[PDB]
C-alpha cells in the first residue's frame, strides 16, 4: 500500500470443487469472505479446474506476479500467503543490511 | 511461590514431574468446580422434590 | 497397635468389623501376647456379630 | 544441563499466543430488541499515558482503593470521550469500568445512570462485543442487586445467559489449543507436553463472566427462597462448563517416546475443526453446493447439465479388454447398447 | 537384472523355500 | 506331496472355502469375477472327478 | 390394505424436529398416503408448530 | 488382533531397495525403478498420459497406458479429437488450444 | 571406548563455542566415580547400623526357602516343639549379640 | 516438495496465466456468493444428497442417533427380529427399525434391526485392521519374483586375479552390483507373507463396517433379489427401477443377496446372479459376515517346495463382506434372508459375550 | 492483543504458524461424527503405530540418520552379521557354566518321562467358576466337565491331568463332587469339611484321551 | 507406618516382632478369582473426595450367615468363598453416572495390568481398561482424583493408567464395586 | 464314562458316596448355548455331507448329478464328524434334562416350604443392572451407557441444533444459516 492504494490489484485462485485437496476448498469457505472484507479493492478471480493448479497467484499493478505453491496445505497457511501478496508490493529485492537500511 | 523456576530439583525428571503436577493440579480445579456445581445441583433438586413430595 | 488402634477410632461403621479383624490379625502375626490376640478377636466378633 | 535463567530469556514461540479474536454481535440483531422482547411479557491523545492511568486504576480497583480507581477511571474517561469517537467499543468499556467504581464508592444512582447509558450506547452501536455487552448487564445486574433490585439483577443474569447461549461459539477458544499435547515427543522426560492445559476462565473471558452472573443469579435466589430459579441457574451452569469441556475434549495419540520425525507438527498444528462446527456443519445437514456446469460426472437424470464440449461423440464404456483379440471384443459386444438403454431418458 | 539379458534368457538353478530351524 | 487338511478340504458351504487362493486382485472386472467363480467350481469339480476316476 | 384405510396421513415420524427429511424415502412412500408427502417446504415443518396438508 | 497386517505390505508403496527394510516388504526389481516416467531425475510427469498400474482399470482410455509402451498410432487414432470420461463413457470431442485474446482465454481449434 | 562422533548442540549463547564440557559443574569421571563409592559406603554402613536381622523360612530367597521348608516339613507335620533341623544353607552367624536376635 | 523445504516456493511465476477463460472462471461476489464445492470441514470426497443420495427415512442429523425409525410406524406392518435383541457392551442402546423396500421402489412394510449387527459402533483401529488385512491379502503373491545370484548362469569361476590388472577384485561377477546379476534377498512369492485374520477381529470389524453404513443412511433392506429373465437387461432394467447407480462413476452397489424372508438361503439367486454381471461399480457378497478360522500347515518351511507366501493359508474369500468394498460401493442393499443368517450366525457369539450375571437370566426371559 | 479497535494487528505468518499441512481425520474425529469417514484412507491403525524403521539404531551412537556417517560403527556391522565377540571377560577367567558343577546326569527339574508334572488348578478358580454358572454342582465335576465349560483351555492340559490347589481358599461354602489328579491335603480337608468328595483318577494317556473325547 | 525393625532395635517393640518386621501381614490376596475386598483399602476410598457415592461394605461382602439351608437356592445373592456377588447398582437413585464398565464373561472387572516392553522383562507396568462406555472422559477424571500423580490416557476403546501394579488395580476394583459395577 | 455328570467308572471302583447330592438350583445358560451351537454344528454337518454337484459353466456341467464328496470320503466324514457330533449333542441334551428334572425337584419343594410366589421371588435372577441390557430406554435414567455419548439425553444440551433451510436453488440442498467463527490465523 502506497498513498493509500494497495499495489495488489488481482489475487488468481484455483481449485477444483469435486474431486479432492479440500484445502482451498475450506479457504474460499473460512478465510475468503474475511480477506474479502478486509481488502475490497482486490479483486479475486477464483478458477474452477479439473485438475487445478495448487497454487496462489497475485497480480500487481505495475503488470508483476507473484505465486505462491498451496499444495497440501492449511487454509490458514493459504490465508497467511495471501496477505503476504496483499502487503507486499513486488517491486524490488534489496538485502536487509547496513548499507540498505536507507533506500 | 509459582515465580519462575519455583525451586531447584534434584532432577529434571523431578522437574518434569513437578510440571506436570502443576498442570494436573489445574486440570483438577476446574473438574473439581464442574463437580462442586454438579452436587449442589444434585442436593438441591433432592430437597425440592422431597418439599414437593411432603 | 497405635496405627490399628487409630484406623478402629477412625473407621466407617461399615468397615469396622474388617478392621477389627485387620488389628487381631497383625497382633497374630506380630506375635503379641494370647491374651492381646484373645481380646482383639474379641472385639472383632462384638463389632461382626449382629447377636454377639 | 538445567537452566538457571539467570540472564534475560526470550520467550518461546507457542501456539497458544495465537491472537483470538473478538466475538461480534450480528448486525441484524439488537441489544435493544433483545430488552424489548424481554419486557414484551482521531485527535491525537497520550493513550499511552492514560492506558498507563487506566491500568492503575484497575489495580486500584481489584485491590480495594475504590474512590482511587474512580477517580483514576473518571481521567482516562474523559480522555477516551475526547480521543474517540461517539458509540466507541472502548469509550463504553472505560465507562463501564467508571459505572463499577462508582457502585463500589457508593454512588449507586450515577453507576446506574452510567450503566443505562452504557447500554444505550450499546443499542446505538452496529457490531458490540458479545464479551463487553455480557459484562455492561453484568455491571448492571450488580447494581441493581446493590440498590435493592434482586429481581432485576437475576433478569440481568438470565438475559446474558440467554445472550451467551444463543451468539456465543464455545468450540473456538480451543480450536488451536486442542491438538497440542499431539506435540510432545518424549515419555520419561518432559512429558508435561503431553498433558498441557489450558485453562478457560484464561481464554474465553466471556464464559467467566457469564459464570459469575449465574453465581450471583444462584445466590440471590437462594437468598430470596426460588428453588425453581436456583435449579434452573444451576442447570444452565452446568451445562455451559459441559459445553466448554467437550469442545475441549480429544483422544490420545502416541503415548511413548517418539524419535524423529519432526516434520510432523505441520499436520498436529492446523485448523481441526470443532467438536462444536463439525456437528454444526456435518456434510450431511450443511451440505456442500455442487453444480455440474463445472464436473464431467452428473446423475442418471441429470444428463445434460454436464459440462459442455464441442463435437461431443459418445464411443463406448473404456472396457479395457478392447485392446485383446477378436473375441475379446466379441465378448465385449452388446455393453454399449444395453448402458444405452440403462442410461436412456425417461 | 536387464529385461532381455543373455545371464536369464539362459536356464539356472532355481532358489527354493529355505528350511527354518529347530 | 506332504501334509495338507484333506479333511478341511470341501467342508465350507460353497467351493471357495478353504482354498489357498494367492493370486487375486482388490478390484475383479466382470470377466474376471465369472473367470474367479469358473476357476472355484472348476477346481472342485476337477478334485471330484480325478479322484472319482483314479478310484474307479 | 387395513392399515392404509385406517390411516390417511402420517404419523409422528413426519417431523422435522431433530433433522430434514429424505426426498428419496418421501417419493417411496407417496404411494401410501393420499396428501402430497414428497412436497417439502423450505422451512423445517414441525407437527405440533403447524398443522400439515 | 494377531499381528495385525503390515501397513507397509499394504501394495500403495513399491520402493527403491533401501538399507532398512522387513522380510516382508517387497521392494522394487533389480534393475527396474519405482517410478515409471522417471527416467532421468530430472524427466517430467506425462500431463495426460496416465499408466493404469496395480489393479485392471474400469475405463480405460485410449491414450492412456496398461500393460504397453506408448506408440503414436494406438495411442492417438486422431491427433485433432481428445477423449474424455463424461458420465463413465468414452466422450471425444474436437482438441482445443488456449490463446489470449481481447485479455482472455479463447478457445481455437488446435488442428487448425 | 567413548563417541568419537562428538555430540552437537543447539548455540543460544556464545560462549557455548568456548565451553568444551558439557556440564562444567558436574565432577570429573574418576572424581564422581570416587563419590559414588563414597555414597553407597555410607548408605550401606547406615544400612548394617543396626545388627543382622534374622528371618522366618517364608521370607528368605528362592534358592533357600523351598529347601529349608522342606529340611523340617517332616518334624513340622507332627506339632511338638523343640524341633530344630540344622540346615546348610541360610543366614550367616553374625558373631555379635544382636537387638533382633 | 516438503513444506519445510526451500523447494517449496521456489516456482514465482508462471504457475496461472495472468487472462481467465471466458468460460468457466469467475469473480467473487463476496460473503452471500454460494460458492460450488467450499465446505468448513476438510472434506475429501464432497458429495451431497444429490450427487451420493442416501435412502433412508431421514438425513443423518447430528440430533439423531440413527437416520431410520426409532418405533414402528402405525400405517406399516412391523417385523422382529429372527432373534431376540440384546444390548452387548459396543451395541447403539436403541431401537433401530428399517423400512424394507420392495423391487418396484416401494416400502412394502418394516422391519427391526439386531444392535449387535447393525449397531456396533464403529471404531478406525478395527477397520484399518480389516482393510489392511483385505488389501495385503488381495495382492497378488505370485508376480513378486525376482531373480538371485544363484539364478544368473556365469562360470562359477573368478574371472580375473584380484592383483594382476588395475579391475577391481571380484570374482563370479554375478551380484547386485552388475547390471545382469541378481539380489542376495530377492523377493520371493514363498518369502513373502500373507497375514492372519481371526474370527472374532474380522466380525467385529465387519458388523463396525455395517453400523457404519447404517449411520451414513447408505444401507436399503429388500424383500428379494430376482429378475424375470437371467440376462443382464433385466438387471439393468430393475437398477434403474430402484435407481441404483451401477456405473463405474456412479455411486456403487454392493449387494448382500440372502433369499427372502418367509425363503431363506445360503445360495445367490441363479436368475440375478446371471444377470448382475455388468461392467459397472456393482458387486455381491455371500451372506455372512464370519469367516472359516485360518490355519498354516507349513508354519515350519517344512515342505520345501510350497509355492505361496508365508501364513495362513486358508485365507479369506473374495465374494466376502469387507470394508474395502463397502467403501469403494456407496450403496448397501441386504435381503430380509441375509439379515436372517446374520442374525442365526451371531446370536451364539452374542450370548457368549454375554456377562454371567445377565446371562444366567437368558432362560428365565426365554 | 489490540489495543483498540481501530488498529488490528497484522496478518503477517510465522514459520511455525505457516509451515501446516492439510487436517486428516482422526480417531476422535470419526468417533465424533462418522459421516466424514468416506474413504479408505480415513482407516487408519492405532495412533501408537509411528511406520516403518526409517534409520539405523546403531550401537553406542543411538539411532542415526539414513545416509549419515558410517566410519564410527563397526559394531553395527557386527550385529547385521552374526559374528560376535566379547572376550574382555574370557580373558582370564572360566564361564559360569564351566565354573558349575551339575547335580545330576539329567539336571534339576528334569522332565523325564512320567515324572508326573501337574499343572495347577485353583480351588479359588473352581469356586469363582462355581458361583460364576460354568459349572452345575449338582454332578460330579470332571476335568471333561471343565474343558466343556471353558474354564480350562486345551493348551494347559498336558498328561498327567491337574492338581488342585487351595490357593486364596480357608472354608468351601457348599459340597462339591469333584474327580482330579493329586488334590492337595489342604484342599481335600476343605472339601470334606464342606460335606463333597473328591476322588483322585490318576488315569493313563489313552485315559485321559478317552475322557476328553467320549 | 512404623518400621518394626527401626522400633526393635531402638527398643520400642520386643524381639519377637521380627517377623512382622521381616513378612507382611497374612491376608487373603486379591486375584481375578477370588475378591477378597479389604476394608482399609474401602474406607480410604469412602474418605477421598469423589463426586458419586459408593455403597456400603456391608453390601459389598457376600452374605455370611447359616449354612443350615438343605438346597442352595439360585438367589441373586447367595455365599461364596470367593467374593462374587453380581452388581449391586447405584448407590443413590436420584442420580446418573456419565459412564458405565461392563463386565467380562467371567464376571471379571476390567482392570488389566500390562508390562512396558515385556521383552527385555522391564519391571515398569500399566493398567489398561478397555469395557467402559460412556463418557470415558468422565471415567477419565475420576482416575485422576483417584490417582493425581499418574500418566492417564485415553481412547475409544481403552484408558490407560501409567505406573500402576495390582494394587493400582485392586484399588480400581474396589472403588467400580463400591460404585455399582 | 465321565461325560454324564453320574460319574466315572474310577469313581464306581472307588466306591466314593456321591449319590446324594445337594439339590440347587440351575438354569443351564452355558449348556443351553452350548446346545444351541451342538444342533447347528449337526446340522451343517449334514448339509455339507449332502452337497451335490450344480456347476453353472458348460466345462464342468458334465458332473452336475453326483455328490461333492467321493463315495469313500462321504463315508468317512459320515463316520467321524457327523456322528461325533450328533453324539456330543446328545450329551448335552442328556446333561439339561437330569438338570431340568433336579431344577423341578428343586422348585417343589421352595414351593411347599414357602409359597409359590415366595419361591419364584427367590428363583428370580434378576439383577438390578438387567435392564441395561434387555431394555436401556429403561436404564437411560440410571447410567449413560451409549458410545456416543454426547447424543444421551443427559448430555444431549451439548450437541448444536443449527439453523438449516432448504434451498430450491442449490438443488434442495439444506444448509445451515450459522455464520462461521472468526479463527485465530497469526502471532
Ligand atoms: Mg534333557
Amino acid at each position: 500500500s502506497r498513498n493509500g492504494e494497495l499495489c495488489l490489484k488481482k489475487v488468481i485462485i484455483s481449485y477444483c470443487p469435486s474431486n479432492g485437496a479440500p484445502n482451498t476448498r475450506q479457504f474460499l469457505a473460512t478465510h475468503l469472505p474475511h480477506f474479502h472484507a478486509k481488502y475490497p479493492s482486490v479483486s479475486i478471480d477464483l478458477r474452477p479446474r479439473l485438475w487445478p493448479e495448487m497454487a496462489i497467484t497475485g497480480v500487481y499493478r505495475d503488470g508483476s506476479e507473484r505465486s505462491y505453491n498451496t499444495k497440501n496445505l492449511s487454509p490458514m497457511g493459504i490465508f497467511l500467503r495471501l496477505n503476504n501478496l496483499v502487503s507486499t508490493a513486488n517491486d524490488y529485492d534489496q538485502p536487509f543490511c547496513a548499507s540498505h537500511l536507507h533506500f | 511461590p509459582s515465580f519462575g523456576r519455583v525451586k531447584a530439583v534434584p532432577s529434571p525428571v523431578i522437574r518434569s514431574k513437578m510440571n506436570f503436577m502443576k498442570l494436573r493440579r489445574m486440570r483438577l480445579r476446574d473438574v473439581l468446580h464442574r463437580d462442586a456445581l454438579e452436587l449442589r445441583l444434585l442436593e438441591l433438586k433432592r430437597s425440592a422434590m422431597k418439599n414437593x413430595e411432603q | 497397635h497405635y496405627d490399628h488402634f487409630l484406623k478402629y477410632l477412625n473407621a466407617d461403621p461399615s468397615t469396622v468389623p474388617x478392621i477389627a479383624q485387620t488389628w487381631a490379625t497383625t497382633a497374630k502375626h506380630m506375635r503379641s501376647p494370647n491374651w492381646i490376640v484373645q481380646l482383639l478377636r474379641g472385639l472383632h466378633k462384638y463389632h461382626a456379630d449382629a447377636e454377639c | 544441563v538445567t537452566r538457571l535463567y539467570t540472564s534475560y530469556y526470550t520467550g518461546v514461540l507457542y501456539p497458544n499466543q495465537l491472537v483470538q479474536p473478538k466475538q461480534r454481535l450480528p448486525a441484524d440483531v439488537s441489544v435493544s430488541a433483545i430488552l424489548q422482547k424481554r419486557s414484551e411479557p482521531r485527535p491525537y491523545v497520550p493513550l499511552g499515558e492514560v492506558a498507563k492511568l487506566e491500568l492503575q486504576g484497575d489495580y486500584y480497583m481489584e485491590g480495594g482503593m475504590f474512590q482511587e480507581a474512580l477517580e483514576h477511571y473518571g481521567v482516562v474517561a474523559k480522555a477516551y470521550n475526547y480521543a474517540y469517537p461517539e458509540n466507541h467499543a472502548q469509550r463504553i468499556g472505560i465507562r463501564i469500568k467508571l459505572s463499577a467504581a462508582f457502585r463500589q464508592t457508593g454512588r449507586l444512582e450515577s453507576s446506574l445512570a452510567n450503566i443505562e447509558e452504557v447500554l444505550r450506547m450499546l443499542d446505538a452501536s452496529t457490531r458490540p462485543s458479545l464479551e463487553l455487552i455480557c459484562e455492561a448487564l453484568l455491571e448492571l445486574g450488580i447494581t441493581r442487586e446493590a440498590l435493592g433490585m434482586k429481581r432485576e439483577a437475576t433478569e440481568a443474569y438470565e438475559e446474558a445467559l440467554e445472550v451467551v447461549n444463543s451468539f456465543h461459539n464455545w468450540g473456538e477458544s480451543h480450536r488451536m489449543l486442542r491438538l497440542l499435547p499431539r506435540l510432545g515427543r518424549r515419555f520419561n522426560y518432559n512429558f508435561e507436553e503431553k498433558f498441557v492445559y489450558f485453562s478457560p476462565f484464561d481464554y474465553d473471558r466471556t464464559f467467566a463472566l457469564v459464570d459469575q452472573c449465574l453465581e450471583r443469579a444462584e445466590t440471590i435466589f437462594n437468598e430470596i427462597g426460588d428453588v425453581e430459579g436456583a435449579i434452573r441457574v444451576l442447570q444452565q451452569r452446568k451445562e455451559m462448563i459441559d459445553k466448554k469441556f467437550f469442545n475441549m475434549r480429544d483422544f490420545a495419540g502416541r503415548i511413548h517416546t517418539m524419535r524423529g520425525h519432526w516434520k510432523r507438527r505441520a499436520q498436529h498444528l492446523t485448523n481441526a475443526p470443532t467438536p462444536d462446527e463439525l456437528l454444526r456443519y456435518s456434510p450431511t445437514i450443511h451440505q456442500v453446493h455442487r453444480d455440474f456446469k463445472y464436473e464431467l460426472t452428473a446423475p442418471i437424470g441429470r444428463e445434460k447439465e454436464v459440462m459442455p464440449g464441442v463435437n461431443r461423440l459418445v464411443l463406448d464404456m473404456g472396457n479395457p479388454y478392447r485392446r485383446r483379440g477378436r473375441l475379446s471384443n466379441k465378448m465385449l459386444k452388446d455393453a454399449d447398447h444395453k448402458f444405452a438403454n440403462y442410461v436412456r431418458q425417461k | 537384472p536387464k529385461m532381455g539379458c543373455e545371464e536369464i534368457t539362459r536356464k539356472a538353478r532355481r532358489v527354493q523355500l529355505q528350511p527354518t530351524e529347530y | 506331496g506332504g501334509f495338507t487338511m484333506k479333511y478341511k478340504k470341501g467342508t465350507g458351504l460353497w467351493d471357495e472355502d478353504h482354498v489357498n487362493d494367492y493370486k487375486t486382485n482388490r478390484y475383479l472386472s466382470a470377466r474376471a469375477t465369472m473367470r474367479w467363480y469358473q476357476e472355484m467350481e472348476r477346481h472342485q469339480t476337477r478334485n471330484s472327478l480325478n479322484a472319482r476316476r483314479a478310484t474307479q | 390394505g387395513e392399515l392404509q384405510k385406517k390411516n390417511p396421513t402420517p404419523s409422528e415420524w413426519y417431523d422435522e424436529s431433530k433433522g430434514p427429511l429424505n426426498p428419496n424415502f418421501l417419493r417411496s412412500m407417496r404411494s401410501h398416503y393420499e396428501v402430497d408427502i414428497a412436497n417439502l417446504p423450505d422451512t423445517p415443518l414441525i407437527r405440533g408448530q403447524r398443522e400439515f396438508f | 488382533m494377531p499381528r495385525p497386517a503390515p501397513r507397509f505390505a499394504m501394495g500403495h508403496m513399491l520402493p527403491h531397495r533401501s538399507n532398512v527394510g522387513s522380510q516382508f516388504l517387497h521392494t522394487q526389481r533389480h534393475g527396474s525403478r519405482s517410478t515409471w516416467y522417471k527416467k532421468h531425475y530430472f524427466s517430467l510427469r506425462p500431463f495426460a498420459i496416465q499408466r493404469h498400474h496395480g489393479t485392471t482399470p474400469r475405463i480405460l482410455l485410449d491414450r492412456s497406458l496398461w500393460k504397453s509402451l506408448w506408440i503414436t498410432k494406438l495411442q492417438l487414432p486422431d491427433i485433432n479429437r481428445w477423449e474424455r470420461v463424461v458420465n463413465s463413457r468414452r466422450v471425444t470431442e474436437d482438441r482445443y488450444a488456449f490463446v489470449e485474446e481481447e485479455g482472455v482465454m479463447h478457445k481455437v481449434n488446435w488442428g487448425l | 571406548a567413548f563417541r568419537r562422533l562428538v555430540k552437537r548442540h543447539k548455540i543460544t549463547n556464545n560462549q557455548m563455542l568456548l565451553m568444551r564440557r558439557r556440564e562444567p559443574y558436574k565432577p570429573t569421571m574418576k572424581d564422581r566415580q570416587e563419590i559414588a563409592d563414597r555414597a553407597k559406603l555410607e548408605e550401606f554402613e547406615r544400612k548394617n547400623a543396626d545388627g543382622l536381622m534374622f528371618v522366618p523360612e517364608k521370607a528368605l530367597p528362592p534358592w533357600q526357602k523351598s529347601l529349608a521348608h522342606n529340611a523340617k516339613a517332616l518334624g513340622s507335620r507332627i506339632n511338638f516343639r523343640g524341633f530344630r533341623v540344622r540346615v546348610a544353607d541360610g543366614q550367616d552367624e553374625p558373631g555379635f549379640p544382636t537387638p533382633f536376635r | 516438495s516438503s513444506i519445510f523445504s526451500p523447494r517449496y516456493d521456489w516456482r514465482t511465476s508462471g504457475v496461472h496465466d495472468i487472462a481467465p477463460r471466458d468460460e468457466g472462471d469467475f469473480l467473487y461476489q463476496g460473503p452471500q456468493h454460494v460458492l460450488p464445492g467450499a465446505h468448513p470441514l476438510p472434506l475429501h470426497h464432497p458429495h451431497n444428497t444429490i450427487t451420493r443420495p442416501v435412502i433412508s427415512p431421514y438425513i443423518p442429523s447430528p440430533q439423531r442417533s440413527h437416520p431410520y425409525f426409532t418405533a414402528p410406524l402405525p400405517e406399516l406392518p412391523h417385523f422382529s427380529t429372527t432373534k431376540p435383541i440384546v444390548y452387548t457392551y459396543g451395541t447403539m442402546k436403541e431401537r433401530i427399525i428399517a423400512p424394507v423396500f420392495n423391487l418396484k421402489n416401494e416400502v412394502i412394510y418394516t422391519r427391526e434391526l439386531d444392535p449387535f449387527i447393525f449397531g456396533m459402533y464403529p471404531e478406525v483401529e478395527e477397520l484399518s485392521k480389516n482393510l489392511t488385512y483385505w488389501m495385503v491379502r488381495c495382492q497378488n503373491f505370485a508376480s513378486k519374483w525376482d531373480y538371485e545370484t544363484r539364478e544368473i548362469w556365469r562360470k562359477a569361476k573368478k574371472n580375473w586375479p584380484n592383483t594382476g590388472m588395475g579391475m577391481p577384485r571380484v570374482g563370479n561377477r554375478k551380484n547386485h552390483l552388475y547390471t545382469w546379476g541378481g539380489r542376495t534377498k530377492p523377493s520371493k512369492p514363498w518369502n513373502m507373507l500373507m497375514p492372519t485374520m481371526d474370527v472374532k477381529t474380522w466380525s467385529k470389524s465387519n458388523r463396525m463396517m455395517l453400523t457404519l453404513k447404517m449411520l451414513q443412511g447408505r444401507l436399503q433392506v429388500v424383500d428379494r433379489l430376482t429378475l424375470e429373465e437371467p440376462t443382464q437387461e433385466c438387471y439393468l432394467e430393475l437398477c434403474r427401477n430402484m435407481s441404483w447407480d451401477v456405473r463405474h462413476t456412479g455411486g456403487g452397489v454392493l449387494f448382500m443377496d440372502g433369499g427372502s424372508r418367509i425363503t431363506p438361503s445360503s445360495e445367490f439367486d441363479r436368475a440375478f446372479f446371471f444377470g448382475s454381471f455388468f461392467n459397472g461399480r456393482n458387486k455381491i457378497v455371500r451372506p455372512t459376515v464370519l469367516c472359516d478360522e485360518q490355519y498354516d500347515y507349513n508354519k515350519t518351511a517344512a515342505k520345501q517346495r510350497m509355492k505361496g507366501p508365508k501364513g495362513a493359508k486358508n485365507p479369506i474369500p473374495i465374494n466376502r463382506f469387507n470394508a474395502y468394498d463397502a467403501m469403494k460401493h456407496d450403496r448397501l442393499v441386504i435381503t430380509e434372508g441375509a439379515l436372517m443368517q446374520l442374525e442365526d450366525e451371531l446370536y451364539e457369539h452374542k450370548l457368549q459375550i454375554l456377562p454371567p450375571h445377565i446371562r444366567n437370566q437368558l432362560p428365565e426371559y426365554g | 492483543k489490540e489495543f483498540d479497535e481501530d488498529h488490528p494487528l497484522p496478518v503477517v505468518g510465522s514459520r511455525l504458524n505457516g509451515r501446516t499441512t492439510q487436517h486428516k481425520w482422526n480417531h476422535w474425529d470419526q468417533y465424533l461424527n462418522p459421516q466424514i469417514t468416506q474413504s479408505i484412507k480415513d482407516l487408519t491403525p492405532t495412533p501408537e503405530y509411528v511406520g516403518m524403521r526409517c534409520g539405523h539404531n546403531m550401537i553406542k551412537m543411538g539411532w542415526m540418520k539414513i545416509g549419515g556417517s558410517w566410519k564410527y560403527s563397526r559394531g553395527y556391522n557386527d550385529r547385521r552379521r552374526v559374528f560376535a565377540r566379547g572376550q574382555w571377560q574370557e580373558r582370564k577367567m572360566t564361564p559360569r557354566f564351566m565354573l558349575a558343577p551339575r547335580v545330576s546326569a539329567g539336571g534339576p527339574r528334569n522332565r523325564y518321562e512320567g515324572k508326573l508334572v501337574f499343572s495347577p488348578l485353583r480351588l479359588s478358580k473352581l469356586l469363582w467358576a462355581i458361583d460364576t454358572g460354568r459349572i452345575n454342582p449338582n454332578e460330579v465335576i470332571t476335568l471333561y466337565h471343565l474343558r466343556q465349560a471353558n474354564v480350562v483351555g486345551e493348551r494347559e492340559i498336558v498328561w498327567p491331568g491337574f492338581v488342585l490347589i487351595s490357593n486364596g481358599v480357608r472354608r468351601v461354602p457348599y459340597p462339591i463332587h469333584i474327580e482330579l489328579q493329586n488334590a492337595s491335603a489342604e484342599s481335600i480337608r476343605l472339601i470334606e469339611e464342606a460335606g463333597g468328595s473328591f476322588t483322585c483318577v490318576y488315569m493313563t494317556h489313552e485315559g485321559l484321551y478317552q475322557e476328553l473325547h467320549p | 507406618p512404623t518400621d518394626v525393625a527401626a522400633n526393635i532395635s531402638a527398643g520400642a517393640m520386643p524381639p519377637e516382632a521380627n517377623v512382622a518386621a521381616a513378612l507382611p501381614v497374612p491376608r487373603i490376596q486379591y486375584s481375578k478369582w477370588n475378591r477378597a475386598l479389604r476394608s482399609d483399602v474401602y474406607d480410604e476410598l469412602l474418605k477421598l473426595p469423589l463426586r458419586y457415592k459408593l455403597h456400603d461394605f456391608a453390601k459389598l461382602c457376600p452374605p455370611q450367615r447359616c449354612q443350615e439351608e438343605p438346597e442352595a437356592v439360585g438367589v441373586v445373592g447367595r455365599d461364596s468363598a470367593v467374593g462374587y456377588l453380581p452388581p449391586l447398582g447405584p448407590a443413590d437413585p436420584l442420580d446418573t453416572i456419565p459412564f458405565f464398565v461392563h463386565r467380562s464373561s467371567n464376571g471379571v472387572l476390567p482392570g488389566k495390568v500390562f508390562s512396558m516392553h515385556p521383552r527385555n522383562l522391564m519391571p515398569a507396568f500399566y493398567l489398561r481398561i478397555q469395557q467402559v462406555e460412556g463418557d470415558m472422559f468422565r471415567f477419565e477424571e475420576e482416575l485422576l482424583k483417584i490417582f493425581p500423580t499418574k500418566k492417564i490416557f485415553v481412547r475409544s476403546h481403552s484408558i490407560y493408567v501409567y505406573n500402576v501394579a495390582l494394587d493400582g488395580r485392586m484399588v480400581l476394583h474396589h472403588w467400580l464395586l463400591g460404585l455399582g459395577f | 464314562s465321565g461325560a454324564f455328570g453320574c460319574g466315572s467308572y474310577r469313581s464306581v471302583v472307588a466306591g466314593t458316596q456321591n449319590v446324594p447330592r445337594r439339590m440347587t438350583f440351575y438354569p443351564s445358560a452355558y449348556e443351553l448355548i452350548q446346545l444351541h451351537k451342538a444342533h447347528r454344528e449337526v446340522i451343517r454337518h449334514f448339509y455339507v455331507r449332502d452337497k451335490i454337484f450344480d456347476n453353472k459353466f458348460p466345462g464342468n456341467a458334465l458332473a452336475n448329478g453326483l455328490f461333492k464328496f467321493v463315495p469313500n470320503r462321504r463315508e468317512n466324514y459320515h463316520m467321524r464328524e457327523l456322528m461325533e457330533s450328533i453324539r456330543r449333542r446328545s450329551i448335552w441334551m442328556h446333561r439339561i434334562k437330569q438338570q431340568r428334572e433336579i431344577n423341578a425337584k428343586v422348585v417343589e419343594n421352595m414351593e411347599v416350604k414357602y409359597g409359590k410366589k415366595a419361591a419364584a421371588s427367590m428363583l428370580c435372577f434378576t439383577t438390578p443392572d438387567s435392564n441395561a441390557y434387555f431394555a436401556p430406554h429403561r436404564y437411560q435414567d440410571v447410567a449413560n451407557s451409549w458410545p456416543n455419548y454426547w447424543q444421551h439425553p443427559s448430555v444431549n444440551h451439548v450437541v448444536p441444533k443449527p439453523r438449516w433451510r432448504r434451498h430450491r436453488e442449490l438443488g434442495g440442498i439444506t444448509r445451515v444459516e450459522d455464520p462461521f467463527a472468526v479463527q485465530a490465523s497469526d502471532y
